[PDB]
């Protein structure tokens, strides 16, 4: 059956916290996100990607760089353009700049992507659970997200439908003994590691797909 | 379908 509790994290997929400073590249970060966990599990090589290479590049799959964009359009790019460079070759500044995708500098390639059923939560868990962190869309356009600090985030003013921001599930979990209450999805933010909890947020899950974490999962097929 | 970011 499923695990009580996952925290890839704690495993080597996940690289530190980023930070997309005033891009709108959340879907950039989310995106690459997903990516260094597959390949990680595929090479045991864990190595930071570039999101400004997905800024850059990815207009002709309809992302629209620092305004906004879509994990699975990332993904499709990446798809139809044969590879993604990494981090240290393809720096992020922040700014819509000129495409300047190498070849000989890509170090991950996918081959398209597996969407999770919309709005299932039990779906989204047995994904995080099977296959590493998974690429999610929610609606993070409150000042309690904003000023968020400690402990599990629940908010009624949250939109199941209404997203506005990428983000990562690179686990879930529980509070206390019992498996089944105070549960929570472990999700790395974009707003470097001073915001939150070390970069980090426990969103409230089983929660009727709380802020719609559920809504608009995926992950690269590598 | 693309979040709007800004």
């Amino acid at each position: 059956d499923l695990p009580k509790s996952v925290d890839w994290r704690k495993k080597g997929y996940v690289t530190p916290v980023k930070n997309q400073k005033q891009c709108g590249s959340s879907w950039a970060f989310s995106a690459t996100g997903a990516l260094e966990g597959q390949m990680f599990r595929k090479t045991g090589k864990l190595v930071s990607l570039s999101e400004q290479n997905l800024v850059d590049c990815s207009r002709p799959q309809g992302n629209q760089g620092c305004n906004g964009g879509f994990m699975a359009r990332a993904f499709q790019y990446v798809k139809e353009n044969g590879g993604l460079d990494s981090e240290e070759s393809y720096p992020y500044v922040a700014v819509d700049e000129i495409c300047k995708y190498r070849p000989e500098n890509s170090v991950a390639q996918d081959t398209g992507f597996t969407v999770v059923a919309p709005g299932k939560e039990k779906a989204l868990m047995k994904a995080v659970a099977t296959v590493g962190p998974i690429s999610v869309a929610m609606d993070a356009g409150h000042s309690s997200f904003q000023f968020y600090k400690s402990g599990i985030y629940f908010e009624p003013d949250c939109s199941s439908k209404n997203l506005d921001h990428g983000v990562l599930v690179v686990g879930y979990g529980f509070e206390g003994a019992n498996s089944q209450n105070s549960k929570y999805w472990l999700v790395k933010n974009s707003w470097g590691p001073e915001w939150g909890s070390n970069g980090y947020v426990k969103i409230a899950k089983d929660k009727n797909n709380h802020c719609g974490i559920a809504t608009a999962a995926s992950y690269p097929n590598v | 379908i693309i979040l709007k970011e800004k």
